[PDB]
């Protein structure tokens, strides 16, 4: 009945020294069901990633809305687009569905190009903006995520030591939420690089 | 000349020629008369057939029980507007509970025909009309035109060769005006009138339309074997 | 909210109490609900808030509007423009407004325009929760051509039940003045209404 | 050239020919009329009588707005219909909105704008008519007269159509003569008058007088026709008067 | 030739009636004149009743717009009317949406907008007529601001319009030349009402009567228009000195 | 009272010109002289405010214009189309991006979107084109200062330094001569100063010539102090005095 | 009415043709030429642009070559305003197709759709036509390479090789006689170049003139790029080939 | 939240505290409830986050159109009136409760307003949750003739008393000044009496503690040339 948490799912991303981290779980449920341990809840635009958690349908069609989007914007603009503007760009986005709206909890990180800067952000399903220095939770285990990062985090990690803490972030926080885990995805974002590892985990 | 394209647009001396190219439609209509007593109203009109296999186009039209009207010129346009004033008859029953009074549906014409004239696109009435009724106020007689006017009358008499018959009227007013309780009389100088409009041709049987209202009388339409009496 | 309109021999005087509430907190307790649609036209406002403030706002578009084509409305003017918008908008309206207003002509009115949308005029009107504790007072001690000194003490001690009685009514006794003269405001402060 | 064919159309000038062409068909109507008095208005009009057959008291012409405003008008009749059809429908909003019934200027000006955006668009033709009309409000009496182009002044006196040459001497001499002001029932003779002095330019067909008013005292400021022994009254005066 | 009735561009780029519609602003054959004090704003214009059957209360081409805000227009009065409603309804409609009243300048560009759209789209002509609006504006202080058939504006030290504009401009001209500033330096608006009548006097070579003239005067707060009286006790205080 | 104009008032004549488009532009060669100049550190944009009587406060009639705080315009040929312009130009910046995006347009795009409007002026249905041609001038993150011309057909093109309007061929030699790729702002004001004297008949002086500069961030202009990533306008319109100060050292 | 200043744009004359049409292909053939050049390993694009002047910024100049999607280029004959609403049509159609279907718009598909627009303006709502002419280069996984090309009627065709604006006819004669179909894209390139320089109302064919563009399937594993000339590779190419 | 407006002698100043919740959950621990509508007409926010965002930033966006449009600038009324009508529209459904406030040509001024469209004119104000811990501080303290200086430090209690008090208040203490004739000072983190501690432990982990399974390159990059 609650919309938000029929398939489940979890998002969580992460800021380091010169680098991002965005993880997500890999479940997608009916409720009790397991149907799929493949769905991917985390989508990329030029160098700016984008995690969605929330109703399935939705998580799908704001992907295909928001490739549509930057696709157009770089024909125009005749560069990509950076995660300040793409943030901005979900917001507005969100809100003009707001009395009939995605059920979505959006999480965006990247690399800003020509700053160098991290970046991370989260909203809510109506577009409200949280613009996080050290990290952003989304999904049905957001309770679970919230203490694991606000106890795990320390600011300026390094790239691999990033992976670590946010890859136990997820993981210790999934296998308390009946509704996420059957796998796992970690990107690790650098200016001109990104690594992304499949974690294993229980698979129940 | 340059000034007739359009319903619109006004000559440099006022006039609104295609209001006038309508008004002569009516004239090359067929005769039809209208005439009235304080007891009773009469409609009286000669038909046109296109040859002798055809039909005689019908002239006559009932709008109500109390109210009709006679056509001369455009059939169709007589068709549109005397559905109009059924409706506006009607609306008045359902709503009020009361008959139309046949000076309020010559108003309502008049305003019909006259949106046609001041606005592009649309086209004036190509038609003259003779609405007979009787109301609270007893027998009535009204004349539109297409222009929108729409006049009051004891009688008259529109289409070919209608000065004829509106001259007989002219001097029978004296006589006619009391024929009171006599429908056969009233009728009788209604025909005697439109003779006076024919060349030629002559009443036949399917040829003439005859039409009355009055005081205990509902609008009835005479033709065919019913208007032999009156030949 | 108590509010009273009083008219009285030199035109009408308008008075209200200072409370806005959400349940038993007071939101406002400086409140202005005495509110100007014309120079010499008032409405007291009791009900909601925004829906009050959005029909004075409408109400005074409408009668800037009319001066500016017409010259001055009559206060029944003002009445029937409140009045059109309450009934029509009814079902989704709290509104209960009281229209006060000077003319050189007609002198004092008042007119009353409860929930429903009615309008009725009357020489004195009171409304908002707070009157039903004084519609005895009200009838008892009501006078028609009244001084301004009688119609202000008239008007001050009948607020004074009003706000003593009623949870939802406090604070100051706000007056507006409409005479020949123009417009006067008065402000009575709780040291000196409580003790009458 | 060209400049004629369109209405809303500048010429060279600066004139809209339309509109000018419109007042011809003004000019070439019967004659109306309308007279401020001390209290109210007047207003009078020519019916000509075409035939015989024409029912005498029955083809109405002087049209009524709300209780208390009347309208006359000279030229394309079913054009001065349309205007006081108009007319009730501003002096209803009117009223259903601010209570009072509307004002004289007040009603004047919803006739004037609409009679003016008539001259904006080649899609519609101008009004064919000029309008006389007026009343009795809460500021006392009021006289306008409303031109196809869409001005209109308040008058003293006021004349339109073939007739109005005329009738505007007529009127001037009353205004001379008559400083102090014209009473109520005295306007009625006057109109009478006016309308028979103003019949020599339709002198080849003989004609019916009509005539309405709106007095304080006389109407209660409301608009009536003139009926009966008071019409007949006034018939006698202009009888003699032209003798 | 139909480029010439219609506003479309000629081969030369000029809109003819759009130019059209300015002369039609000479229509009615009256000047108007406006001036601004230190406290006040003044506007006059000529008054012609050629008919005696006329209610000489109902002629007028002065309009009170809002309270602040007046107007007075060359041209014909019914396009005079239209842009007086029009104006009236825009400076209620800016005080409801936006809790102010509308300046004088505001409104001007806003009536100019909607003159530039009637030569821009074909289906609506121009209005035949010169607005010149006026007040004593809460932020700039006394205001002139002028709009015409082209949809063009400006603010003003002082204007005049008119068949004879020519010869008054260039005699306020000539005024400001010697003076040396944007106003006539005066306390009460009489004496500034005076300045105007004198100057319009002067330029124009002709005598006014108290029924030959029509007086606006902008304060701050209020617009209002004199009576024939209040313009005679204006005329005794010329003639006098 | 209906628009019955459905069918485009600009048309192909048989040898392929756009008449109305053609007859626009006609109108802004009619039009007051009016220039910018593109630097290495900014723009310049300025144009010869044309009084038309002395009794006029020419102060109130503004011909360069504020888009964005980044963005300016200045036209040549009828001021009324240019002021509806730059109100409509104004609110598309606003709706069609940073309602979107949370921050201005670049220059180009909000070019695009003026272009599309005097575009469909040269189609749609009962329309005349708009009888301007605007030089807007403006500076974005990514792709710096630039400077773009806007004909009444919908057609714009970026420039290193133009003209328009009644001297513009004469104008566009004096410049082709002056201009360079290593100019700093303060010479393209000299440059256009001297550009523009050429096409001006009487009174030359900061009164009669409006003159604005897309350069450095402007804090003070700003309003409020607080925000590090806001530093203020990059537009500024120089002031009459600021103009006869660079007049004495030409 | 307004009927009086209807200039009437979609009618038949008494010969059959569209007036309207015919009229806008002559301001078409008054436009810089355009060139599209199909090879078995790519397209070229190259066009003429019309305004030289010093002064004009090129490297941020854009009248002739736009892009329409990653496998899809136009270049422009005619009005460049009108391009770009259409332009900007097809860069939507194309995002259209890609989030419904998943996968990148088919050339021809694209090509169709802004046919079927261009044609409506023809057949109804009394407006002018796009006084525009397209050749579209693209590719797709169905037919590989393809050129096509539109014009104001809504008609378009394929082409192994083709020209838009001025001097087609001359600069057709010259692709049909040198044109082979086992050609390669550097050798089309020297077509498409010789084929501007001979044409050309200019006494010489300079870089500052010319905007250029090649769709290759000669990126790094097996993809396709989108390649907009800039200015000194221009340049570059014009001495390569031996022009300049 | 806690949100307040003071008035003082030569203008007026808002502050917030900058937590937002949803459920007992702290979303954000330093968010910014200050928005700015325009330079100096700034408002502090509370109810629905995404509503209060949007409505100042639409009125913010139309208020600066207005402002190119009469080549004045903006006055708080005119914020007040289509801040007003366009949450009057929407029935209350629009969750948004301000106080807006500014200096203009006209003045200082000072106001709030309600999700339904109702607005307010003080000297001192408060909305939100903490709105009743803050009003406790403000009715104990304020006084007519305030300094700039008192006027910051009581709205700063003000906010504090919500942060203390209030479970839906917390973290720091934002604060903008607008004082007629000057820049608005916007003062982020104006008080930070919240720093978390130091931890006990530090969690950082030894690498490859976490099991892998597979590894690759994400191409970021665009289709590459030759
Ligand atoms: B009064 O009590 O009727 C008063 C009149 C209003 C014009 C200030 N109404 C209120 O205070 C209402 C509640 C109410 C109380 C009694 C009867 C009807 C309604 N309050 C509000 O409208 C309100 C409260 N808090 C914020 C916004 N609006
Ligand atoms: B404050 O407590 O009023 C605060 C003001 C806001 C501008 C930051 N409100 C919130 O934090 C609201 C509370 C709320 C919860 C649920 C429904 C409505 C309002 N929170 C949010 O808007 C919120 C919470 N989580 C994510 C995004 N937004
Ligand atoms: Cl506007
Ligand atoms: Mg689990
Ligand atoms: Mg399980
Ligand atoms: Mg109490
Ligand atoms: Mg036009």
């Amino acid at each position: 009945s609650d919309p938000s948490s029929i398939n489940g799912g979890i998002v969580v991303a992460m800021t380091g020294k010169d680098c991002v981290a965005i993880a997500c779980d890999l479940r997608l449920g009916s409720q009790s069901l397991g149907v799929s341990n493949k769905f991917e809840k985390i989508f990329h635009y030029g160098h700016v990633f984008l995690g969605i958690t929330g109703l399935a349908t939705d998580v799908t069609t704001l992907n295909e809305m928001f490739r549509y989007k930057t696709n157009l914007y770089k024909l125009k603009e005749e560069r990509a687009i950076e995660p300040e503007t793409f943030t901005q760009l979900v917001s507005s986005s969100l809100y003009e569905r707001r009395f009939g709206p995605y059920f979505v909890g959006p999480v965006v990180a990247g690399i800003n190009s020509k700053s160098g800067k991290p970046f991370i952000a989260g909203f809510d399903l109506i577009g409200c903006i949280d613009e996080a220095k050290d990290f952003i939770v989304s999904g049905t285990a957001s309770d679970q995520l919230f203490g694991m990062c606000e106890s795990l985090y320390e600011p300026n990690l390094e790239p691999e030591d990033l992976f670590e803490t946010i890859s136990q972030a997820l993981l210790n926080a999934a296998d308390r939420d009946a509704l996420s885990g059957w796998g796992a995805v970690v990107y690790i974002i650098k200016k001109d690089e990104v690594v992304k590892r499949y974690l294993k985990m229980r698979q129940d | 000349n340059n000034y007739d394209g359009d319903t619109v647009t006004f000559s440099p001396t006022g006039r609104l020629f295609q209001v006038e190219y309508a008004l002569e439609a009516i004239k090359q209509g067929s005769v039809t008369v209208g005439l009235r007593s304080n007891t009773h109203a009469v409609l009286v009109a000669l038909k046109r057939n296109a040859d002798e296999l055809s039909s005689y186009q019908k002239k006559i039209i009932k709008c109500d029980e109390h109210m009709g009207l006679s056509l001369a010129g455009l059939a169709p346009d007589a068709r549109v507007l005397s559905n109009y004033l059924r409706q506006q008859c009607n609306y008045s029953s359902l709503v009020f509970n009361r008959k139309l009074a046949v000076e309020r549906a010559g108003h309502l014409l008049c305003d019909k025909a006259q949106k046609n004239t001041q606005s592009y696109g649309g086209r004036p009435y190509g038609v003259g009309l003779l609405i007979i009724g009787y109301d609270k106020s007893g027998a009535h007689l009204l004349e539109f035109q297409p222009s929108g006017n729409v006049t009051e009358l004891y009688g008259t008499a529109i289409g070919a060769r209608s000065q004829g018959a509106k001259t007989y009227l002219e001097r029978t007013l004296d006589t006619f005006i009391k024929i009171d309780g006599n429908p056969d009389e009233l009728i009788k100088a209604g025909v005697e009138a439109i003779s006076q409009s024919l060349r030629d041709e002559s009443l036949t049987v399917d040829n003439l339309s005859i039409a009355i209202v009055g005081k205990d009388t509902p609008f009835t339409i005479y033709d065919g074997e019913a208007v032999a009496k009156y030949i | 909210t108590s509010i009273m309109a009083v008219t009285f021999k030199d035109g009408v005087i308008l008075g209200a109490d200072s409370r806005t509430t959400t349940g038993a907190y007071i939101a406002n307790r400086v409140t202005d609900k005495l509110t100007r649609v014309h120079d010499k036209i008032w409405c007291c406002r009791s009900g909601s808030a925004a829906d009050t403030q959005a029909i004075a706002d409408i109400v005074q578009y409408h009668l800037e509007l009319y001066t500016s084509q017409y010259g001055t409305p009559s206060t029944e003017t003002a009445a029937s423009v409140f009045k059109e918008l309450c009934y029509e908008n009814k079902d989704n309206l709290t509104a209960g407004i009281i229209v006060a207003g000077y003319d050189d002509k007609n002198k004092g009115e008042v007119y009353t325009i409860p929930l429903g949308g009615s309008v009725h005029k009357l020489p004195y009107a009171i409304a908002g929760s707070g009157s039903t504790f004084i519609y005895g007072y009200c009838d008892k001690n009501f006078r028609e051509n009244m001084s301004k000194e009688e119609t202000v003490d008239f008007i001050k001690h009948s607020l004074s039940q009003a706000i003593k009685w009623d949870g939802s009514s406090g604070g100051v006794i706000r007056m507006v003045v409409l005479t020949a003269a123009g417009v006067e405001r008065l402000i009575f402060y709780p040291d000196e209404y409580e003790q009458l | 050239t060209g400049y004629d064919l369109s209405n809303s159309v500048f010429s060279p000038d600066g004139r809209n020919f339309q509109v000018e062409y419109a007042v011809k068909a003004v000019e070439n109507g019967t004659t109306s009329i309308g007279i401020k008095c001390n209290d109210g208005v007047v207003f009078a009009v020519e019916k000509l009588i075409t035939s015989k057959l024409l029912v005498p008291q029955k083809n109405v012409k002087i049209q009524v707005v709300d209780r208390h405003i009347g309208c006359v008008y000279s030229g394309l009749i079913p054009d001065g219909r349309h205007l006081v059809n108009r007319g009730r429908e501003e002096a209803a909003s009117f009223k259903k909105l601010y209570k009072t019934p509307i004002p004289i200027p007040a009603f004047a000006d919803r006739l004037g704008q609409y009679v003016q955006a008539h001259t904006l668009y080649n899609s519609v033709r101008p009004f064919g008519v000029s309008t006389i009309f007026g009343g009795v409000d809460k500021n006392g009496a009021h006289l306008y007269m409303l031109e196809p182009s869409g001005s209109y002044w308040g008058y003293k006196g006021a004349a339109t159509g073939k007739g109005r040459q005329s009738a505007k001497a007529e009127l001037e001499k009353l205004v001379d003569h008559h400083p102090e002001g014209l009473s109520a029932r005295e306007a009625v003779k006057q109109a009478a008058k006016i309308i028979y002095l103003a019949h020599e330019d339709n002198k080849e067909k003989d004609f019916e007088l009509e005539i309405s008013w709106c007095s304080l005292s006389e109407t209660n400021g409301l608009h009536k026709f003139v009926k009966g022994d008071l019409l007949q009254e006034a018939i006698d005066f202009a009888q003699k008067e032209i003798n | 030739g139909y480029d010439r009735h219609i506003t479309i561009f000629s081969p030369e780029g000029r809109l003819y009636q759009v130019e059209y519609a300015f002369k039609a602003t000479n229509q009615t054959n009256i000047n108007s004149l406006a001036v601004r004090g230190k406290d006040c704003t003044v506007v006059i214009s000529q008054k012609k009743v050629p008919d005696k059957l006329l209610d000489p209360t109902t002629v007028s081409y002065i309009f009170c717009i809002s309270r602040t805000i007046g107007m007075v227009v060359n041209g014909p009065i019914p396009d005079a009317r239209n842009a007086a409603l029009r104006a009236k309804a825009e400076a209620a409609e800016f005080r409801y949406k936006y809790g102010y009243d509308m300046p004088c300048d505001v409104l001007a560009k806003r009536m100019a907008n909607l003159s530039q759209i009637y030569t821009q789209r074909a289906y609506m002509r121009p209005l035949g007529v010169i607005l010149t609006f006026v007040s004593v504006d809460e932020e700039l202080g006394p205001s002139i601001y002028k709009t015409d058939p082209a949809g063009y504006y400006v603010g003003y030290k002082a204007t005049a319009t008119g068949p004879k504009q020519q010869e008054i401009t260039t005699n306020l001209e000539n005024h400001f030349k010697k003076s040396k500033i944007d106003h006539i330096n005066e306390e009460s608006w009489e004496k500034v009402v005076e300045f105007a009548i004198t100057h319009m006097i002067d330029a124009l070579g002709t005598e006014f009567s108290k029924n030959d003239l029509e007086v606006g005067v902008a304060t701050k707060d209020k617009f209002f228009t004199l009576s024939a009286e209040n313009i005679e006790e204006r005329l005794v205080a010329i003639a006098e000195q | 009272m209906t628009d019955r104009y459905s069918f485009s008032l600009t048309t192909f004549s048989p040898s392929g010109k756009l008449g109305q488009i053609d007859y626009a532009l006609t109108a802004v060669k009619q039009g007051v002289t009016s220039l910018g100049i593109k630097a290495t550190n900014g723009v310049v944009i300025a144009t010869e405010k044309k009084s038309s009587s002395p009794l006029a406060m020419s102060e109130t009639l503004s011909k360069v214009s504020l888009l964005t705080p980044d963005i300016g315009a200045v036209y040549s040929g009828m001021g009324p189309d240019y002021r509806v312009l730059v109100d409509k130009s104004r609110k598309v910046a606003h709706t069609s991006y940073k309602r979107i995006y949370g921050e201005y347009p670049p220059t180009k795009l909000l070019v695009s979107e003026v272009a599309k409007i005097m575009q469909e002026a040269t189609q749609s249905g009962g329309v005349r084109p708009f009888g301007v041609s605007l030089l807007i001038a403006g500076h974005d993150e990514f792709n710096g200062f630039s400077l773009y011309q806007v004909d009444p057909s919908g057609s714009y093109f970026p420039w290193k330094a133009t003209a328009i309007g009644k001297g513009s061929v004469a104008a566009k030699t004096f410049l082709e001569k002056r201009w360079n790729d290593e100019l700093e702002l303060e010479d393209a004001i000299h440059i256009a100063l001297l550009t523009l004297k050429e096409s001006v008949e009487g009174e030359f002086n900061g009164d009669t010539i409006e003159l604005a500069i897309i350069g450095d961030e402007n804090p003070d202009l700003l309003g409020y102090t607080g925000i590090p990533t806001d530093k203020g306008p990059r537009f500024r319109k120089l002031t009459s005095q600021e103009i006869n100060d660079r007049l004495e050292a030409l | 009415g307004s009927r009086r200043y209807d200039s009437r744009t979609t009618i038949f004359s008494p010969e059959g043709r569209l007036y309207q049409v015919e009229y806008a292909l002559e301001s078409i053939s008054h436009a810089g030429t355009a060139i599209g050049i199909m090879a078995s390993d790519g397209i070229v694009l190259a066009a003429e642009r019309k305004v030289t002047s010093t002064l004009l910024e090129q490297d941020t100049s854009t009248e002739k070559l736009y892009k329409l999607n990653d496998k899809i280029a136009v270049a422009v004959a005619g009005l460049t305003a009108d391009a770009e609403i259409l332009i900007n049509t097809a860069r939507i159609h194309a995002q259209n197709y890609l989030k419904t279907y998943n996968e990148d718009i088919p050339v021809e598909i694209l090509v169709r759709r802004l046919s079927d627009i261009k044609q409506g303006y023809t057949q109804h709502g009394g407006l002018r036509p796009f006084g525009v002419s397209f050749i579209y280069a693209g590719y797709d996984d169905r037919y590989g390479y393809q050129l096509y090309t539109s014009n104001p009627s809504g008609n378009y065709t394929g082409w192994k090789a083709i020209s838009v604006g001025a001097n087609t006819s001359a600069a057709q004669t010259l692709l049909q006689m040198d044109y082979k179909d086992d050609m390669k894209v550097d050798d089309a390139i020297e077509l498409a170049l010789k084929t501007l320089s001979k044409t050309t109302d200019s006494s010489a064919l300079t870089y500052d003139r010319l905007e250029f563009a090649t769709i290759r399937k000669g990126a790094n594993d097996g993809e396709v790029y989108q390649k907009i000339f800039k200015p000194q590779e221009i340049k570059d190419i014009l001495v390569k080939t031996g022009i300049t | 939240t806690t949100i307040v407006g003071v008035k003082f002698n030569n203008g007026v100043v808002i502050a917030a505290d900058t937590r937002s919740t949803q459920g007992p959950i702290v979303a954000d621990k330093n968010c910014a409830k200050l928005h700015r509508i325009s330079p100096k007409i700034w408002c502090a926010a509370a109810g629905t986050a995404a509503d209060t965002e949007a409505v100042t930033q639409l009125i913010g966006s139309n208020i600066e159109l207005h402002s190119l449009y009469t080549s004045r600038e903006p006055r708080v009324v005119s914020a007040l009136q289509m801040l007003k009508q366009h949450l009057f529209k929407y029935q209350g459904h629009i969750g948004a409760y301000l106080i807006v406030a500014g200096v203009d040509p006209t003045g200082s001024h000072l106001f709030s307003i309600h999700a339904h469209g109702s607005t307010d004119v003080g000297y001192y104000l408060s909305l939100g949750s903490g709105s009743l811990a803050a009003m406790a501080v403000l009715e104990s303290h304020w006084k007519q003739d305030l300094t700039k200086e008192e006027a910051i430090k009581l709205a700063s209690d003000a906010i504090q008393a919500g942060i203390w008090n209030d479970l839906g208040s917390g973290s720091n203490v934002d604060v903008c000044v607008m004082e007629i004739g000057k820049d608005a000072e916007y003062l982020r983190n104006y008080l930070t009496p919240n720093v978390r501690e130091e931890k006990q432990k530090s969690y950082k982990f030894p690498r490859g503690t976490t099991a892998v399974l597979k590894e690759s390159i994400v191409n970021i990059c665009d289709i590459q040339e030759e």
